[PDB]
């Protein structure tokens, strides 16, 4: 989701990419 | 035999030294499933020539300087000679 | 395929490994 | 080809915990890594031009 | 990566990439070094030609 | 130099200059004794081999140790690689003056603050200690001083408080990335074992509060200290070196209460009344009569520098809200009331200060931030805002969405079962129509969480 | 219904009923090492294996043998306890039978045997831990490539052609690798190690095979002949399956086919009922073709061909004029059948048997002549020795079976076969037949442990020493030397003691928290000897592979590093046979789930589809549902309801120890979940264990199974309990007839752990109860009753709280300090040593020069402190003076000696003092002491109190022992009557002479006396053996005259900045204590204990906090209900009405016990028990729904929402915006704030480089080159110079700026770093002279 510490591998393709905490 | 004993050590020993501290070895090789556990520490003199207190004398001696270098345990590259302070 | 050594590959001043060319 | 049906409101089964697992690992290892590779950046850039 | 070599002040070149070529290729040439920069100057133990230092060495550079 | 236990450490580098050593005397001596070609041949290659060993090992057949399996430190070895003179050493050092601890938070400290335990201010200022000590002649000699401070005699404290007082200290973190990895605070006594870290700063450090622990250091010359107070000071770095933007925006907790304290619901107590100004905002709500979000109008009193750069200053009656009417009494002079007017988001949060350092400059810009994470963690605090099992919405929709789609599947089963379509396109309208089924349920969810009110 | 739940009973929520019992947890390592170390009489793995494998080892022909009869291995010289004390090694001396044979130029042959001391083995305890060095050390298992046949691609990135290459890797489990790659060109090449590559073919002729038979094996014929003229074909009907025509057909009067039109699948059923077995060719299709044999002249035995040859019709016309009928031609088809050796033989470059093994030796040993003998035996050693290679039977079974063979056992060598039919296998792969394999699945995939690799070490000594054995038997003598001279134990010795003290998986056990022994014990890695490196690789391994289903935990892996390369073993996980991992499975026979269980490989459990643990069946196990979702191939998918294979076990089987006491992991993410299973290790045992309020039902499996609790060998009524010890009376159905006795279970008392904890045993039972066997005796730390309790149960408010909560930072009030529920007590061991100086021996009298006589009023007489007296930074625990001379003062001091007449003691302070910052109690002291070289006089006190105690101890063992065998000689003797009274009025002593008649239980007597007196005398030779040990004296380092050991007890508080999580990944740090007084709290006026912050719920995404939160609330709703009917108390009926009420639910649960059938005593303990809280199992994924939630808290009197209103403590008015308040389990991580401050002004400095870093951790944090860059964007200059100059790295700029900081003087005389100085000096110890230019 948001809050960069980790990414969020599940999203639809073309988002930028999370960068969840 | 006499190079190895002369110039294979870090603190250079005279010849018959290494000689008696050989036949050291060899008496605990002789004696050690004979005494158990190992012998004890004064009958291996007396199997010896000397005036058998040599024996924790040349014993003391034949420490091989350990490497500055060794990695400390558990971890690269830590190094033991990082931790040798100055006095 | 590569997310942040897109930024290195560029800086390092690399080719591509497949590249183009332009004419004199 | 079966998106997991669950949220964390609800409680999930094995498969799609199981499923998840696969992208919760490739992505702290990106981190884990990443962040010495762009360290590593970091040093050429600065050596490059400091002076 | 490359152009980091392309630096006159060797000592800067041996803090970073590979020491031992970059040493014996400033030996063989006799390469001498008046540490411009700041690195050399941080490896020498000196002030920085950068910050407060600049006015100290503008004072020492012109003269 | 002797270890512990009568056994010896030595660098290898003597036992390359022992073989070395020992191979050129044979070479000596074979020499005097007129040995053949072949011998003297293989004493020279050998002598080669151990130089080359000594000056740099690798190149070589890897001379081993003695009596251990890992290669020797050649000279080579202790000049190159990133533990050399050279990385390890000569670019990066360890100081003295210097400790670390773990981080705790210290939200009343100003900015320009850090919270510093007495026992390792103690330790780092040792000599300073001393120094005050027997310049103030509660001490004989520097002997006298150490045993007042290993004694730890009730009188020093106000010596370390004076010692302490305009001296800076310096603030790292480990993931050191930016010039804001390290910062200059003023200290403050606390007592226990942890460091107290202004909130606003944490930003700047990527420091969380999930064990990260710090590191401080002392600037000892007078340089030093000035260097760390116009330079390095926390108030000093407010904008982004990469951009613009501020590092002290605030973060997740301030953020939240002045969200919650700027905000209009459509009824409350005491909806549409009318309030002279501010204070009568704070009297009518910390008494309970009013709530803090409420459509109203206020008399408020904004200033503009007009004209001439002469301060000007307007009165008007605004339509705002309860919050924001309190929250004007902390906005300095000459911001227009506009600012406060909307809901307050955190990306607005920043603009707001912004907007203070281009106007007013850097000395309000300050305060400003301060009172700002003041009043956001009060009433942040004040609004008593959680998180419940049942605070998550799920939208009866959703199954109706994931049964359609699973009718569609065993629809696509149906028709790729009697070979009709292709195994990867339907495939791929599988992975379409799942895709699909995901935004229409997140769409659902979100109308009915957004607007439930 | 055991004794124990009677205590108190968990609610165990959800329907999925338990098929198949926890196992032992720590199987692998007591199986594997009960594998090594036993007398198996075959040729299955063990020390007898490995002596098999080397032994019989003879002379170089002179037919001097010596083989091997037994081994054997005598008792152990130290147990564990004294081994722990003294500090030597847990192991068991090595005494193997060997027999030295001799013939002579008949049968003259001569045989003597003797058995010979071989070094000494170590030995695992009953917890599966060895003892190496006076410290418990845990080897952890390895994961390596298994040994066998792989098939691999390596496609894409090869050649940027699109065509991708095939390879096969035959991987030894010792000896060379065997690669066989293509290339783009289709040739077959084979490479012996990552040397040269050379021709596939090759290695044929080396197994003395010629082009024939190469040709014969590898490629189909076809027949062709000039029947009488116009060349004709033999081909089959099947042989044009994707053919392309060239030619016309005239068989049997039809035209078949003809020349443009190829042949489809038509033709080939066309050729049937003509039944079709002859078909005219003409000149242009053979003259493309390859001929297989040899074809020579009929007259002049030229060679018109060869093998392996092209075809032209001008070479038709030389065989057919020399009278050749028959002809030998090749199957072809660059598509399906690829002549890819036919090439490969055209780029060979040798033609026979010897040729290729000169290429061959070449090839190994370059550079050097070769040598027919010499090539002909390093081939038959590199593959066919029965020394130098070992395809051991798990990679034998693996290559067997990765080639579709059947045999699964066989000989450990390579055979001509075996490399044929890997060659066939790779080029049927090349051919679009089968599919390759992958490094990552776990049938590929083998696990070791400290069996294992304790042979594979053992073997590696015994081939040590045959070398230097053989080199004897080479110039030996008839009848002088026996096996003993030969043989030595340092090879073997030397060996196993380099893979037990230093190696990547010998490692100190993670010992503070049982959870963190039984998760390290079971444990993987894939690093260390044979393994990758962190550098080595790499994503593919590191990633969960869908075979790692039920064998190692998906979610337990160490973040850092080395990710995915330490994985946890599963919970159902088992050592396969052939060492694989295998997980239990319920056979679906029909269309049921019997009770039956089997166990399945990765490889097993393959070609099988498997159904789900969650899946809803009734009545029978029948499938409620006409499909389920089930697992086949890699994948999952939705299947038919009788298509399943098998089914899942448990719902937990999947994940191991350390997630399974996640409750609600179903609603948890698996970064955060892994981060709270990783943490839950670092979890300090508090000093109140409570229990975990949220608990799953493992937490019992775990605390049972670690060796930390007690656990009751024979069950009966508790004769005795004490702090100390406890004795049990056992029963006569479990005891054996003779030796009655009772069992004594001597509790651990306060010692040191080895993460510096306290590790200590309490009685859990009372005097005279009844006790089960498998039964808890005794509680050790942070277990409860035989619950594991990692932390402690706490109340926690989710709202921001002033911003002292800010990121992940925790608020905790001052009742949870007061109540002291998270003190901690660390044990620290501190030495003293007292060496032999050049300058002569170091002394620990309290004589000390430079101190006050009070400040050493705590020493004794011989100088070390009291037991008991509290201590703290700087007092001095052991007095030691270090001998010095040639003080060489100089004249103002000599001024001041000669005023002030002091004498100036020629000794150096040592003596052992309490380190900074840090206090405690001194609860133990011991010395170890030299051989007979004159004691301290504490020491004597102490040997002397040593001896009385163990007297004392001993003494109390033999009256018990006495006491029971006494009361059954009392018992048997009422048997035959004589007498009740009169036979206890004479003295016990005289009780033996009394005799019976006739008697069965005469014999018993007889048995009762033998025991008796076996008992009286071993524990005189225990007294004696136990009194020398005490008196010998004690052996230490070379040099070392004496050793003093104290430990001190600190009693740490929860302060600022330590670090706490709770179970779910949530991490944080105290911010602040606050009073009691400004907590908020709810409208029944009860404080809250913690304030959590809300923001770190969703960013993290862990969920389960919540759930937790909200479960224990409703716990504690129950327990605090349970609570006031005890104090209104009321009778057993109402107590006992509510709890069953609490215990069945509104929904379904697996539990359903009791109706309260327990006796009114016995509800009344678990209503007593209960009303701390009800403490409730959450099964990972057969876990309470939020139904059952809402549920339980309207039994209680709890909102639905888990939300109450709450009041701020400062200002008294209410908190708007409902709250989140409950009771979550929270766990305090070894992250102590009084471990990790540090702080130094100016220490010690190291001596090669003048640098701080000395010693307790000192030197600041390194000031790196990143902190360089930091101070080098401001505009600081001085900072940096200061930094890296006066304050580090300059001897003179330190002291002569310390100097002017004292005078009021803040000015720098920098100079040069001694760092750059010692560097100068390297480069010009080089042949580079580097200098120092112009003023
Ligand atoms: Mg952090």
């Amino acid at each position: 989701g948001g809050a960069g510490h980790v990414p969020e591998y599940f999203v639809g393709i073309g988002t930028p990419i999370s960068f969840y905490g | 035999t006499r190079s190895i004993a002369d110039q294979a050590r870090t603190i250079r020993i005279p010849v018959h030294m290494i000689e008696t501290i050989n036949k050291l070895n060899r008496i605990s090789r002789q004696m050690l499933q004979e005494m158990g556990r190992e012998p004890t520490p004064e009958e291996l003199a007396e199997r010896m020539l000397m005036p058998e207190d040599k024996i924790r004398k040349v014993l003391k001696i034949a420490k091989e300087p350990i490497s500055m270098e060794t990695p400390i345990g558990d971890d690269e590259d830590s190094h033991l000679g990082d931790f040798i302070e100055d006095t | 395929t590569g997310g942040l050594p897109r930024v290195a590959d560029l800086f390092e001043a690399r080719r591509p490994k497949e590249p183009a060319i332009l004419a004199e | 080809e079966t998106p997991i049906t669950a949220n964390f409101r609800e409680g999930l089964n094995v498969l799609q915990y199981f499923i998840s697992t696969h992208g919760a690992r490739k992505g702290l290892a990106d981190t884990a890594l990443k962040t010495a590779n762009s360290g590593y950046l970091t040093r050429r850039l600065v050596d490059v031009a400091q002076d | 990566t490359k152009a980091s070599l392309a630096t006159e002040s060797f000592i800067s070149a041996a803090s970073f990439q590979e020491t031992t070529r970059v040493l014996t290729e400033a030996a063989v040439a006799g390469k001498r070094d008046e540490l411009r920069g700041l690195k050399e100057n941080v490896i020498v133990g000196r002030l920085i030609p950068a910050g407060t230092g600049y006015a100290y060495h503008q004072d020492r550079m012109r003269r | 130099v002797p270890l512990d236990g009568g056994r010896f450490a030595t660098s290898d580098l003597n036992d390359l200059y022992r073989r070395v050593i020992n191979r050129n005397n044979r070479l000596k001596r074979l020499l005097d004794l007129a040995a053949p070609d072949i011998i003297v041949r293989n004493e020279k290659r050998m002598l080669q081999e151990a130089v080359d060993a000594l000056l740099d090992n690798g190149r070589r057949g890897r001379a081993i140790t003695g009596s251990n399996k890992r290669p020797l430190k050649s000279l080579a070895d202790m000049i190159k690689g990133k533990q050399g003179r050279f990385r390890q050493n000569l670019l990066g050092k360890r100081v003295d003056y210097s400790g670390r601890s773990v981080i705790t938070v210290g939200p009343y400290l100003r900015l320009h603050q850090c919270g510093l335990p007495k026992k390792m201010a103690l330790e780092l200022f040792k000599p300073f200690i001393y120094g005050k000590l027997e310049l103030r002649g509660l001490a004989t000699t520097i002997k006298a001083a150490k045993k007042m401070v290993e004694r730890e005699e009730a009188v020093v404290w106000d010596i370390l408080d004076e010692v302490i007082r305009e001296h800076p200290v310096l603030l790292n973190r480990a993931p050191t990335l930016h010039r804001l990895g390290i910062q200059a605070f003023e200290p403050v006594l606390i007592e226990g074992k942890a460091i107290q870290l202004h909130p606003l700063v944490c930003a700047a450090y990527n420091a969380d509060f999930d064990g990260d622990q710090m590191a401080v250091h002392v600037p000892l010359t007078l340089e030093a200290q000035l260097e760390a107070r116009a330079l390095m000071m926390s108030t000093n770095n407010i904008l982004s070196p990469a951009n613009g933007e501020p590092i002290i925006v605030p973060s997740q907790d301030v953020v939240l209460g002045l969200y919650y304290m700027t905000r209009d619901c459509v009824n409350a107590k005491g909806e549409g009344m009318v309030l002279t100004g501010p204070k009568e905002a704070e009297r009518l709500y910390r008494s309970g009569l009013a709530s803090l979000h409420a459509r109203v109008k206020v008399r408020i009193t904004e200033y503009e520098k007009d004209a001439n750069g002469e301060l000007v200053a307007k009165t008007s009656l605004k339509d705002t809200t309860v919050g924001r009417a309190i929250l004007w009494m902390i906005v300095p002079k000459g911001l227009p009331y506009s600012i406060v007017n909307q809901a307050l988001g955190k990306k607005a949060i920043s603009k707001m200060l912004n907007t203070c350092y281009r106007i007013l400059g850097l000395k309000p810009t300050v305060i400003f931030a301060d009172q700002i994470m003041y009043t956001g963690f009060a009433y942040a605090a004040r609004s008593g805002a959680s998180v419940g099992i049942d605070d998550m919405v799920i939208p009866e929709k959703k199954h109706e969405i994931i049964s359609e789609a699973e009718a569609e599947v065993a629809e696509i089963q149906e028709q790729f079962q009697s070979g009709l379509v292709t195994a990867g396109e339907r495939y791929n309208k599988v992975i379409d129509i799942w895709a699909a089924a995901n935004d229409r349920v997140s769409k659902a969810m979100m109308d009915n969480l957004q607007t439930e009110t | 219904y055991s004794y124990t739940e009677k205590k108190r009973i968990r609610k165990d929520f959800g329907k999925r009923p338990q098929v198949l019992d926890v196992p032992y947890l720590l199987s692998i390592q007591l199986d594997s090492f009960q594998k090594f170390i036993e007398q198996d009489p075959e040729g299955q793995y063990g020390l007898e294996a490995a002596f098999r494998s080397v032994f019989p080892i003879q002379s170089y022909s002179g037919n001097s043998e010596l083989q091997y009869v037994s081994y054997r291995l005598g008792e152990p010289v130290f147990d564990v306890q004294e081994c722990q004390i003294r500090g030597v090694t847990y192991s068991a001396p090595l005494r193997v039978k060997l027999r030295l044979v001799i013939y002579e130029r008949g049968t003259v042959k001569d045989i003597k045997e003797q058995e010979v001391y071989m070094g000494e083995i170590p030995l695992m305890t009953d917890n599966g831990t060895f003892v190496i060095n006076g410290t418990e050390r845990v080897i952890v298992s390895q994961l390596h490539r298994s040994p066998g046949v792989f098939f691999d691609s390596d496609k894409g990135k090869t050649h940027s052609s699109g065509k991708v290459l095939y390879n096969a890797r035959i991987i030894p489990y010792r000896g060379s690798w065997l690669d066989f790659e293509f290339d783009p060109k289709d040739n077959l090449f084979v490479r012996i190690d990552r040397r040269r590559k050379l021709p596939a073919t090759i290695i044929l002729r080396a197994l003395n095979y010629t082009t024939e038979q190469i040709l014969d094996l590898f490629f189909e014929k076809v027949i062709f002949e000039i029947r009488d003229n116009k060349l004709q074909m033999e081909l089959v009907p099947e042989r044009l399956r994707g053919e392309t025509a060239s030619f016309d057909i005239e068989a049997n009067g039809k035209v078949y086919v003809e020349k443009g039109r190829r042949i489809t699948a038509r033709h080939i059923r066309q050729l049937e009922k003509d039944d079709v077995k002859l078909i005219e060719v003409p000149v242009e299709y053979i003259a493309g073709k390859v001929v297989a044999k040899d074809y020579i002249d009929e007259s002049t035995g030229e060679l018109i061909c060869a093998a392996n040859m092209e075809l032209s019709l001008d070479l038709l016309a030389k065989l057919s004029q020399s009278g050749h009928k028959r002809i030998e031609t090749l199957f072809t088809n660059d598509l399906d059948h690829g002549p890819y050796i036919s090439e490969t033989l055209r780029v060979d470059p040798t033609n026979d048997r010897l040729s290729a093994l000169v290429e061959i030796y070449r090839m190994m040993r370059p550079g050097e002549p070769p040598t027919r003998e010499a090539a002909e035996s390093l081939f038959e050693n590199l593959f066919f020795s029965e020394d130098r290679y070992d395809l051991s039977a798990v990679g034998r079974m693996k290559f067997n079976r990765s080639l579709l063979r059947e045999e699964i056992e066989g000989s450990g060598i390579l055979s001509k076969d075996d490399i044929i039919d890997v060659m066939k296998k790779l080029i049927d792969i090349r051919n679009g037949k089968g599919e390759v394999d992958d490094i990552d699945h776990l049938g590929n995939r083998r696990i070791r442990s400290v069996g294992e690799m304790a042979e594979n070490q053992f073997r590696v000594g015994l081939v040590r020493v045959e070398r230097a054995v053989k080199e004897r038997l080479s110039l030996g003598d008839l009848d002088t030397l026996m096996p003993q001279d030969m043989i030595n134990a340092k090879p073997i010795s030397a060996a196993v003691k380099e893979f037990f003290g230093s190696s990547q998986l010998s490692q100190f056990m993670d010992q503070n928290n049982p959870l963190s022994e039984i998760t390290h014990k079971r444990r993987i890695s894939a690093l260390g000897p044979g393994g990758l490196t962190r550098e080595r690789a790499g994503f593919e391994v590191r990633d969960v592979h869908p075979t790692h289903y039920g064998r190692v935990c998906p979610i337990e892996t160490p973040e850092g590093p080395n990710i995915g390369l330490i994985n946890s073993l599963s919970v159902y996980a088992q050592t396969n046979e052939y060492g694989f991992l295998e997980t239990p499975y319920r056979k679906v026979t029909d269309g049921v789930v019997t009770d039956e269980i089997h166990y399945l490989s990765a490889i097993e459990e393959g070609n099988y589809v498997i159904a789900q643990a969650n899946s809803n069946l009734d009545e029978e196990g029948h499938f409620v549902e006409d499909l389920v979702t089930c697992r086949s191939k890699g994948e999952s998918s939705l299947f038919s309801r009788d298509q399943v294979d098998y089914m899942d076990v448990s719902t937990q089987q999947v994940v191991s120890v350390g997630a399974s006491l996640i409750p609600f992991l179903e609603h948890d993410d698996a970064n955060r979940a892994l981060m709270g299973a990783n943490m839950q290790r670092q979890a300090v045992p508090t000093l109140r264990a409570d229990k975990p309020l949220v608990g799953t039902g493992m937490e019992r499996a775990v605390a049972v199974d670690s060796g930390v609790t007690a656990v009751a060998k024979r069950g009966g009524v508790v004769q005795y309990v004490d702090a100390s010890r406890i004795v049990i009376k056992v029963n006569e159905d479990e005891m054996y007839p003779g030796e009655a006795g009772i069992d004594i279970y001597n509790l651990t008392k306060y010692t040191r752990s080895n993460q510096n904890t306290c590790i200590n045993q309490m009685p859990c039972v009372s005097l005279g109860e009844p006790v089960e066997r498998g039964d808890v005796l005794a509680d050790g730390p942070s277990t409860d009753l035989g619950e594991l309790a990692l932390g402690q149960n706490m109340r926690v408010a989710f709202m921001p709280w002033n911003g002292y909560n800010f990121e992940d930072s925790i608020l905790v009030s001052e009742r949870v300090v007061q109540e002291d529920r998270f003190t901690t007590i660390h044990i620290q061991e501190l030495a003293c040593v007292s060496r032999d100086t050049k300058l002569g021996p170091e002394e620990i009298t309290a004589d000390i020069p430079n101190v006050g006589e009070a400040a050493l009023s705590k020493l004794d007489e011989s100088g070390i402190v009291y037991i008991g007296a509290e201590v703290t930074g700087g007092d001095i625990l052991v007095g030691k003076v270090t001998p010095k001379g040639e003080t060489q003062l100089t004249p103002e001091e000599k001024l001041l000696r000669a005023i002030f007449g002091e004498k100036a003691s020629d000794v150096k302070d040592s003596s052992l003092r309490v380190p900074n910052g840090v206090s405690g109690t001194v609860i133990d002291v011991q010395v170890f002491t030299r051989d007979g070289v004159e004691k301290d006089k504490r020491a004597l006190e102490i040997e002397e109190m040593q001896l009385k105690q163990a007297k004392k101890d001993l003494s109390e063992e033999l009256q018990i022992l006495e006491a029971g065998l006494f009361s059954r000689i009392r018992a048997v003797l009422v048997a035959g009557g004589v007498e009740a009274e009169k036979l206890d009025k004479l003295p016990r002593d005289r009780w033996l002479e009394l005799g019976l008649t006739d008697e069965e239980k005469q014999n018993q007597l007889e048995q009762l006396a033998e025991q008796y007196d076996e008992l009286k005398h071993e524990f005189e030779k225990k007294l004696e053996a136990k009194r020398r040990k005490i008196t010998q004296g004690d052996d230490l380092a070379p040099g070392v005259l004496k050793i003093v050991k104290v430990y001190l007890a600190v009693k740490r508080r929860i302060q600022p900045g330590d670090k706490m999580a709770g179970r779910h990944g949530n991490k944080g740090v105290i911010s602040k204590i606050n009073p009691i007084e400004d907590m908020p709290y709810d409208e029944n006026g009860t404080p809250v204990d913690i304030v959590l912050n809300p923001l770190g719920v969703p960013s993290r995404m862990n969920i389960g906090q919540i759930l937790e939160t909200h479960l224990g609330m409703a716990a504690k709703g129950i327990g605090d209900k349970i609570n006031a009917m005890l104090k209104q108390q009321q009778e057993v009926a109402k107590l006992r009405e509510f709890i069953q009420r609490a215990y069945d639910l509104g929904a379904d649960v697996r539990q359903k016990v009791d109706l309260s059938t327990f006796s009114d005593e016995e509800v009344m303990r678990l209503a007593e028990n209960l009303r701390k809280g009800m403490p409730i199992a959450t099964p990972v994924f057969d876990g309470a729904k939020e139904a059952e939630i809402k549920e339980l808290l309207k039994l209680g009197d709890l909102p639905t929402s888990g939300q109450i209103r709450l009041y701020d403590g400062r200002t008294g008015e209410q908190f708007e915006r409902p709250v989140t308040v409950g009771y979550m389990y929270m766990l305090k991580l070894n992250h102590l704030v009084d471990d990790k401050m540090h702080a130094r002004s100016t220490g010690s400095y190291s001596l090669v480089t003048q640098q701080p870093l000395g010693g307790a951790q000192f030197g600041g944090q390194r000031f790196g080159e990143m902190e360089v860059w930091a101070l080098e964007a401001y505009g600081a200059a001085y900072t940096l110079q200061e930094m890296l100059t006066v304050k580090s790295d300059d001897v003179n700029g330190r002291t002569k700026m310390y100097k002017n900081i004292v005078d009021g003087n803040h000015q720098m005389e920098p100079g040069m770093p001694e760092s750059f100085n010692v560097l100068l000096k390297e480069i010009r110890s080089l042949g580079i002279n580097i200098e120092l230019e112009d003023e």
